[PDB]
């Protein structure tokens, strides 16, 4: 009508989106990015990454982690991916073991190229913010994109490492903070990790429920290691956007503000609760809660079918014997 | 004899083999047999600029007259220059960076405000500012340090104040400081007259340079009369802008990690140029001969012969799409097999799929 | 009032109303950074920086009633050794 | 404008300021005619 929809942190940013999808902006899966509410963005995220999954991929890649030799197993990763410990989550490891009291937060001294980072990279104010909720969920969400990288990548970052944070984070690719959708069940947390998950199955190069569930272990022991363990995260998060040309943007809306903020504003004792919380939340799950709408035809439209990943994998599995059969 | 194959497939069997086995992915095409909304989307221009409309404006109008989703372009420096203007379309966008900071060769004519006392006064100005130059932006404009490769005086005509010379330079290089420059260091002063752009990175002003007339002409004929062969020649793949880089064939089962940007390891290798040494710039490429990525080597060819394990090349930048090469374990569409279990029962109580045997 | 003085550049010639100088420094000028003579007045301002790395030349923008042609090769020019940069400040 | 052509041998374009060469060949622009967005002239055009 008029007034632009703001979004990106406590919901202060606008334009800059939009103008990025002319400059090369492809993480950006918004229609609208400039007058899409919040429960809008919720609904177009939520049909998109069911247009987005696709189950033959899905099958593909389950069937050569179970089935598949030792040849297609090698070109494939995914055996190598699941064996991998990012350096972050390996410094927690090693304060685990060595800890006799494995409950406390760890103690953490960044780097002189940390220190330089914070000073040089980030905004210096205050941060009056009365609605804090949705941004530790934005850490849970951006955390999981980062580690589910870390993975993926074995520890050295790529030329599309910020594409695939931002496509498996739904605050980047969708600018979508409520996650829940609102009309007319469970945790936000809960949500969140769903989330992650479908999109971690719909949109990187290993789509893998073990894999989605391996990085989000590591999520939580990220957060247990504490808020400045958080922080060592956030910052490699908000350096691979900051030098890239295209994706810089996101910084600017989100990272920027979000980083800055956390170092100031972040409690410790939210941290370890949320921790807690998710860590329930990701147990409570399995295969079962993971489902897609996934398409068949119609002429009398598409007729969509829903089923979950447990489903495709049996599907899959019952169809492999008759080929090992018949042949 | 395969020195008479199309584009980045000439001479393959002169490319060091690897692996002896492997299976032909469907998917994909050839970059000479593509199909035409996927070989202008993979479409590449080599345009000569009227000497007017902004180089963006005249983007704007190959845009329009060919109607596509994305259209950019190798460099704007000058807005008066006629001459190689090379206008990426659609997934080709992914190499305009690269085509911007291409080195750029030009004809260049520059006016003396006053005769010269000595002539060969001019072509020693010129031969002065070669290499490492300074030079501040015309008419936000901070001095740098570019780089004059070579130059050399064509003619002067000291009467008429005019000198006609070329000059190949670094990107990012203006020509109009350059003959202010001169200008300078001759006292007369100068400013430069009119510029021709000879060459933008791979492509010269001999290398296939159409017109927006046969641009116009090209889709006028497809739109009227269905021919292809027209719009499919002026069009050069953008495969053409890669023959100067060595090239890394890959296995088509490892192509799609690499749209990704994921590493070359050596599993997925199958054939390496000879002569690539560590930290190199190459292509990498299906057996189709498509540009898969440009990526940085990471090996030696003589570590490439040897090697059991390791890492290969990582990706500076992907060109193809993501899933062009999906890695499909061809079942069966598994939704559409959920349909038919509705249709016969077998389907649990509950509507979900049973885990029976 | 002006303070401690380097040597800047070497008169080559005139230029449609500007002084165009060899450099006889090692370091590099700031844009508009003010010119001076021996005696230590005013001349100018520093105007465009030119010519290869090894051999920089540079321009004055002469100050008020300032002729051009009123100079001759040698006459040396001089600015505040505050604004200069080393040349190690434009290279990778 | 002023810039002008003629093919060398080689093939190659040789450009100068100079109406008619010192041979005698007379020179073409080096620069591409106007271009008009709406030119109904391509069908008369593409024939030839």
């Amino acid at each position: 009508g008029i007034l632009k929809t703001k979004y990106g942190f406590d919901n202060l940013y606008d334009t800059v989106i939009s103008v990025s999808t002319s400059n090369g902006n492809d993480i950006n899966e918004l229609d609208d990015p400039e007058h899409t509410d919040a429960n809008d963005r919720v609904i177009e995220r939520l049909r998109k990454e069911n247009l987005k999954f696709d189950p033959e991929y899905y099958v593909s890649e389950y069937m050569t982690h179970k089935y598949g030799n030792e040849e297609d197993l090698e070109i494939n990763g995914i055996k190598e991916l699941l064996k991998f410990t990012p350096s972050i989550v390996k410094q927690y490891l090693q304060w685990y073991k060595d800890s006799t009291n494995p409950n406390l937060v760890m103690p953490i001294e960044f780097t002189d190229e940390e220190q330089k980072q914070m000073q040089d990279n980030l905004p210096k104010k205050s941060y009056l913010v009365e609605d804090i909720k949705p941004l530790y969920v934005t850490i849970l969400s951006v955390l999981f994109s980062y580690v589910f990288e870390q993975i993926e990548n074995e520890g050295t970052h790529t030329t599309e490492s910020a594409w695939t944070m931002g496509k498996l984070c739904p605050q980047i690719s969708f600018l979508d903070q409520q996650l829940k959708q609102v009309n007319e069940d469970s945790s936000l947390i809960k949500i969140a990790i769903i989330t992650g998950i479908r999109r971690a199955l719909s949109y990187p190069l290993h789509r893998n429920y073990d894999l989605a569930m391996k990085a989000w272990t590591f999520v939580y022991y990220i957060l247990r290691g504490g808020k400045r363990l958080v922080i060592r995260a956030l910052l490699d998060i908000h350096e691979t956007f900051r030098f890239h040309d295209v994706y810089y943007v996101y910084d600017k809306v989100l990272l920027d503000d979000l980083t800055a903020w956390f170092i100031s504003q972040g409690s410790e004792n939210v941290i370890r609760s949320l921790a807690l919380e998710m860590r329930k939340e990701q147990e409570s799950l399995s295969k079962q809660d993971i489902e897609f709408e996934c398409i068949a035809s119609f002429n009398e439209e598409p007729e969509w079918e829903t089923l979950n990943i447990r489903e495709m994998e049996i599907l899959a599995e019952s169809e492999y014997r008759e080929q090992q059969q018949n042949p | 004899d395969t020195s008479e194959w199309p584009l980045l497939l000439k001479n393959f069997d002169k490319l060091l083999v690897r692996s002896g086995h492997y299976t032909p992915i469907p998917a994909g095409s050839s970059p000479l047999k593509r199909d035409l909304k996927s070989y202008i989307s993979s479409g590449v221009i080599n345009l000569d600029k009227p000497s007017n409309p902004s180089s963006h404006e005249v983007v704007a109008w190959i845009k329009r007259i060919l109607r596509c989703e994305k259209t950019g372009h190798s460099g704007t420096l000058d807005p008066k220059v006629t001459g190689c203007l090379i206008v990426c379309i659609d997934r080709a966008t992914r190499l305009v960076k690269s085509q911007q900071g291409a080195g750029k060769e030009y004809v260049c004519i520059v006016r003396l405000h006053d005769a010269l006392k000595d002539e060969k006064d001019l072509g020693r100005s010129l031969e002065n500012l070669t290499g490492a130059l300074f030079q501040r932006p015309p008419l936000k404009r901070q001095l740098r340090v570019r780089t004059i490769y070579e130059s050399n005086l064509i003619e002067f005509d000291n009467k008429r104040n005019l000198g006609v010379f070329w000059a190949s330079c670094e990107a990012g290089t203006y020509m109009r400081t350059l003959c202010v420059h001169l200008g300078m260091l001759l006292g007369v002063g100068g400013h430069m007259q009119e510029l021709r752009r000879v060459r933008s990175g791979a492509l010269s002003e001999n290398d296939n340079m159409v017109t927006l007339h046969d641009v116009m002409d090209a889709q006028w004929v497809y739109d009227n009369t269905r021919d292809e062969s027209y719009l499919r020649s002026i069009i050069q793949p953008l495969e053409t802008l890669l023959v100067g880089y060595k090239r890394i064939v890959v296995k088509d089962s490892a192509v799609n990690a690499v749209c990704y940007g994921a590493k070359l390891m050596i599993p997925g290798l199958l054939r390496y140029e000879e002569g690539i040494e560590l930290y190199d710039e190459i292509v990498l490429i299906t057996t189709k001969g498509e540009a898969i990525a440009v990526a940085i080597a990471q090996m030696s060819t003589v570590d490439l012969a040897s090697c059991d394990h390791g890492v290969v090349a990582s990706v500076k930048r992907c060109i193809m799409e993501r899933d062009l090469y999906p890695r499909r374990w061809g079942l069966g569409p598994v939704a559409q097999k959920k349909k038919q279990m509705k249709a016969d029962g077998k389907l649990d109580k509950y509507g979900r799929v049973n885990e029976n045997t | 009032p002006p303070d401690t003085v380097l040597e800047m550049g070497a008169f080559l010639h005139p230029c449609e109303g500007d002084i165009v100088c060899r450099s006889i420094n090692t370091k590099i000028p700031y844009f508009n950074a003010p010119i001076y003579l021996e005696n230590k007045t005013q001349v100018g301002k520093v105007d465009e920086i030119l010519g290869p790395l090894n051999e920089v030349f540079f321009t004055i923008k002469c100050g008020d009633g300032v002729q051009a042609t009123s100079f001759k090769e040698g006459d040396k020019f001089y600015i505040a050794a505050d604004k200069l940069l080393p040349i190690e400040r434009f290279l990778p | 404008m002023h810039l002008m052509y003629t093919l060398g041998p080689d093939g190659k374009r040789i450009y100068t300021l100079k109406k008619v060469t010192e041979s005698g060949e007379i020179t073409k622009s080096a620069h591409p005619a106007r271009f008009s967005p709406d030119d109904k002239y391509s069908r008369q055009r593409v024939t030839l």
